């Protein structure tokens, strides 16, 4: 199938999106845990302890049955809050690496699907340059056995058809290799692809660089990312004295107590204070605490903070000029495969007059076989440098629109536009 | 509160039925319905595979090429059918952000144990048995998984 | 030494394998550490305080002075064993992970001795080329200085001289690398190696894909450690509750304490409630407790490792897709290696042959000089291209064994029985 | 600029080296932190809990409100200490880890700025070939005009300026990379940097190997990081055991408690128990704790230290073995160098003898085009080698110095005491 | 006790006059300086931009080229003076070893805001504005920030 | 419990004899030999150096090139024999998976001090030393340790 449809299963059946998703959401779900210790805390416990006397107090032995059921509140501590503020941040920044994610998928999977497309090209011009020099083979033999010419052009030119030879070997392999790679990134085995046509394919100049680094600046995922690290930094300094604030708590509890007493000496004539006591209670109180003195703690950790916001700051100020770079680095790429292009379309004309020429001249007699078949090699090594220039520039420009920081389906389906004939990737259907 | 709100809208095109959900779910339906009847044939088993694996075992049945593998059993490692099945336990799966889970189903007979492994598509509001590892000792036929077993 | 003594030598002398090997012993030690909670836990205490009073307890001052010894148990606590078993599995996924570094280092120092071996071949070559070159030197210089031909063939011949005299030196210096590059994977200098016969190098076709992709998807590692990787998951989601199962405890203590009062208003008629006091008691008690609104964090928790758990299991299928794209291409390069060994001997057969054709030719005048020379490079170059494709194939063979997952010094041995005849590493003593 | 100024802006305004600075001082800050806990707890704490009769305590109701100041000391705990010493060697190895960096800096923007010179000068060369092809077509087209001989030479020589064309566009490409790259590790744009000149650059031999490995053993910055790691490794063992020796803690506290009762049953005739209490007291106590058996808890960690300090001792001996080859690999580079600069010297003098004489051959006819066309391509190959060989002998210079672990300022001040002369780098003015 | 000690004997070569310090302190009262004034221009801001943002735009102004983009406003993304300008808080700076911060000023007119972005450079033992990143909607002219717009 | 069972049943190939073991109880006996007698030969030497270093120091007495090197000391940084020496503790050693373990001992005499370090190779049952690290200002002769210093 054609670009989109390899995408679109690409995107419906990838593990790593998917870890990556699933990540997200956990990271998600982790505001409910950070916010949990604000709501109330109820719990239940009871126990059953018995006492043996000892020392002066031999004969003496207690039973006692307690249950009860507790529920505690924090009334003011600003602790909670900067946490749940913390993990918020968290779940922006990985909100941001999930969306970087989804466009390195993109970027990866386009790269793939040409990558195939490129080899292909590859083995198919190295096999037209083994026929072309079969052909030269057969007709160079077949005057020798008729006798016009020595051994030395038959002997050089069965010397380059064995090169050549090798060299197609190795293309056939690597297409194997680049075929099997698109299957992994995508999870299918694809058995023919949408080819590039030659008569549709125009292009074009791009955005001036200014507009690009404007766009690029304020769109960036990146720097985004970058920028969410810093107010985490940030609220992370804001949290990390949580000593000079005095906290306040609230707890209510109500217990039931059953208490029993028995031994030699408990059989006394006192009967007052060695009797059975079942006592009730339901309480509710408040609780406050303040550091005052923490050790120089406090402090030490609010230092620690700033120098990390520092250096978060810094990770930022690095992580722009690094997309600057980036942007600069696409633009400069894309013009130079523009170029390029055309360059070596002039080159490939050139290359094909030179070869007609040296033919002439060797039918004539003037030149000698080493130099039609070393024209012949750097007529086929000029398609080669073209078709491998085309498929860069295309790969180029799904590059630049993706350090802009705004790639979506919507490019893929520009690409998908130019592409119309269908060709088989099968090793052996395309050599038979 | 703060519900997830996953952030994909899609993983959908079903076209055939199946079963109400769950992965350990399916699995265990799947392995209860092999094992009680006795016929095993594709065409009772449509709900159970997605679009992918039901298409491609009925092109090599018409193949006549995997004869022997597809008339002994295409599901499970060995060339009987087994005696009983403990498919891997799964707490559910939260909304839907996930997709091709895979599952080591404990495939017991008497005295014996080859725990193989099956493959979980989405693909939808369901859950639908995919590729199957062929994971344990004294492999049925061809080789691999059963996808790229029957794969030209 | 041969390969086996290299191999077994850089076994039992290296440091990242013995660190590997350490840190696979403490993971397993930490089942001890887990599992020491569960056991019973005793413990001694004693303090004394110093009490003085005011307001309306003013002139009351005490000392007590306590000791006791207390002993706890977890009669039934879900958590602690679902951490033990947490710890097994670590120390398992360790010990599937100790064994991928072995396979690693056996790869490594194979790689580094035929690396090693490559250099050595390759620096041969070229030494055999300027040799080539030099011979054609002297006798073009000779033929001029009795004067048959005009400056231009010595220009041409010494210009391709220094061209090769460059390549030399870089090969020279690739070669010392490599031998200190092994010296440094192995921790000895070895001064020479057995080197690689042609009359016994004799290939083998692989096995067919399907059984090779049936037992790497049953015995590979990482696909090993990945499947323990998605059951640890599962083990931490079943542990991630633990709050909805009520826990008890049992607590002994035998203590002791000696109270005694004094102060300007302990001295008055009371004379009861003022004395010292020798408190002596060995409690048996048990404690429950149960969580019953946590506020949210359990439920969180929970969902949290639902996550984590769908994120492994994503991790575990990219590893098996990955574990089948090496295979898969650890397969096509065998197949490539096999078919270029063939092409580049047939190649550099007909080079030769091609190479004494043009000296005939310029024996007889057709050819010139700069032809003869470029025939000599493209000889030397096939001959250096089939020495590498044979290397390389006896390293692929070995890398496709380690992507089966059961690759052991079998192999190693497999391999050494091909090299018979030992050649010395010295960049001096092979360069006279 | 010159290398000195290009180094001193970069240091004045480079966010990784910040990052890794703000690091290292977070890291030293930290002994604060560790050293709290030793120094004197000062806390303030009040309540008010209010209790409610039931059961057998019908008619029975309390308030009590409490405040407190209290005041707590580690007397004896070996614990902080060696956490104190842990922090200490953090720190430690964080100053190392940072002076690393600072070396890697000067290193990377050494290589930057030899880099963008590099790539002019290939740039220059390209374009000087093209002139002279150029020239040469020139030359064919007018004498073809004229008339004397066939089309396959204009042929031929267009089709190379073709290819010298495609190869001088993706020259100007690299250029501009470079220069943009420079300005990315810089901050700041540079329009002319100080070139290289050829009369002053006189090469130098290097020390022998031995004093190298004795400096580069002793000063390494690697080595020595591994010490203070294997020495924090020994003092985690020695930390991780704080079981066997008893804790001592001394308290103090001030306390205030108003208690009330009310309620229908506290209006008897008792009035002696159910009457407001005020109480202040002052406690001053000691506390002392050992623990005795631990559940194995203490020895599991006592050996998983040790494993811990033995992979430790494996990765020092790893980071030698890396450090003596990196030495070794440095000598080895700067000699290869030094052989090459001369060999590729003479190289460049041999091919342009050797284009002379194919030219005069060519003025007697005894020669081709496509035969001056080769040897001029090879003359400008080999000026373009001697060129790169030049740029890559000075970074090689500074590797070895980095790696023997005394790199700073002063080697900068050697190397930019051979630039004199400045060039633009503006791919514009360069080529008009 | 156990300070800090930064090892940092350098950052220094400044030429003309500032303000006390604080990087919040000195950008608030730079926004403030030219809210509260209707000049804006160089010569009066000459203490808040140190020694390389001035030159730039002293020979911007001299070049007779960006007169729009330096005449309307170059120093916030809109062609309008601003109304009011809040700087990202940060807790001072820890001794001097700290370059380069990049701060955001959340920058509101009425019913509207911008959150524009400047670079801060110490420059010895002091603060100054650089770069201004124009990071906001409807980029005001050229593209990008400050220093990318006016470069040559 | 769980005893840790280790996976190397390997690193054995021993012919001298040597002391008990321990790598510190080794390196001290070693250097207390040293400083007590004053011979400081090899023959005497032989069970506290492995394998290796003692027949590369024979070929080396015997190939009369490293003379200078091979009378005065070899194994201290210095040319006159030391006067005390501290090995850094290490806590024993688990099981035997321990190999190539380098410790740094504290060579002190008369108001001075080198801190070498000498490599600790186990070869079976037992610990031996090796290299001898030579870290210490103003070193003996040749260069780097006594391994790369004797090697031809």
């Amino acid at each position: 199938e054609n670009l989109m449809q390899v995408y679109q299963q690409a995107r419906l059946s990838n593990p790593e999106l998917r870890k990556s998703a699933a990540d997200r959401d956990a990271a998600f779900e982790k505001i409910n845990e950070a916010r949990s210790p604000l709501l109330p805390q109820l719990g239940l416990g009871a126990d059953y302890t018995y006492s043996n006397g000892y020392r002066d107090a031999n004969g003496i032995n207690s039973n006692a049955t307690s249950a009860s059921l507790q529920l505690t509140q924090s009334i003011f501590d600003m602790s909670k809050w900067r946490a749940l503020t913390l993990q918020e941040k968290a779940a922006g920044i990985q909100d941001v690496t999930y969306q970087t994610d989804q466009q390195t998928l993109i970027l990866n999977t386009a790269t793939a699907y040409f990558n195939v497309l490129n080899a292909i090209d590859v083995l198919s011009y190295t096999q037209a340059q083994k026929e072309a020099i079969y052909r030269q083979l057969d007709q160079t033999t077949q005057r020798f056995n008729v006798g016009l010419v020595a051994i030395t052009d038959v002997q050089n030119a069965r010397a380059q058809y064995d090169t050549v030879l090798a060299n197609e070997v190795t293309a056939r392999n690597n297409l194997d290799n680049a075929v099997e790679q698109l299957r992994q990134i995508t999870g299918n085995y694809y058995p023919e692809l949408a080819a590039l046509n030659v008569e549709n394919f125009k292009t074009d100049k791009p955005q001036p660089v200014n507009a690009l680094l404007k766009e690029a600046e304020k769109r960036n995922l990146s720097l985004l990312q970058a920028r969410l690290s810093q107010d985490l930094a940030r609220e992370q300094i804001r949290q990390a004295q949580d000593g000079h604030l005095p906290t306040l708590d609230l707890t209510a509890s109500t217990g039931i107590s059953d208490t029993s007493y028995s031994g030699s000496k408990t059989r006394g004539a006192a009967g007052t204070q060695y009797d059975d006591s079942n006592m009730g209670q339901n309480k509710v109180g408040l609780s406050f605490s303040l550091p005052i003195y923490q050790g120089g703690m406090v402090n030490s950790q609010v230092k620690q903070a700033q120098y990390n916001f520092v250096g978060a700051s810094e990770q930022l100020e690095s992580a722009h000029r690094s997309v600057v770079q980036t942007v600069r680095s696409s633009f400069n790429n894309i013009n130079a495969s523009i170029s390029s292009i055309n360059a070596y379309k002039q080159a490939v004309v050139s290359a094909q007059s030179s070869l007609d020429a040296m033919e002439a001249g060797y039918s004539v007699g003037t030149r000698t076989i080493v130099d039609v078949l070393d024209a012949t090699t750097t007529l086929y090594n000029a398609k080669q440098e073209l078709a491998n220039a085309r498929y860069n520039y295309l790969i180029n420009q799904l590059n630049i629109k993706s350090a802009l920081g705004t790639l979506n389906e919507q490019d893929l389906l520009a690409l998908n536009n130019a592409l119309s004939k269908p060709v088989s990737t099968n090793p052996e259907n395309v050599a038979p | 509160c703060t519900t997830v709100t996953p952030a994909y809208k899609d993983n959908g095109t079903r076209s055939g039925p199946c079963v109400e959900g769950g992965p350990d779910n399916v699995a265990q339906q799947f392995y209860d319905y092999r094992i009680l009847h006795r016929s095993n044939d594709i065409t009772a088993l449509r709900p159970y595979l997605s679009d992918k694996l039901a298409t491609l075992l009925s092109d090599a049945s018409r193949d006549n090429n995997h004869r022997e593998l597809l008339t002994n059993d295409p599901f499970s490692s060995r060339t009987t059918l087994p005696d009983s099945a403990h498919v891997a336990s799964a707490s559910t799966i939260p909304n839907r952000d996930a997709r091709n889970i895979p599952l080591r189903v404990d495939l017991k007979q008497g005295d014996q144990g080859w725990q193989d492994e099956v493959l979980m598509i989405q693909e939808g509001q369901c859950w639908v048995i995919d590729d199957v590892r062929y994971l344990g000792g004294s492999v049925h036929a061809t080789a691999g998984t059963l996808r790229q077993s029957i794969e030209n």
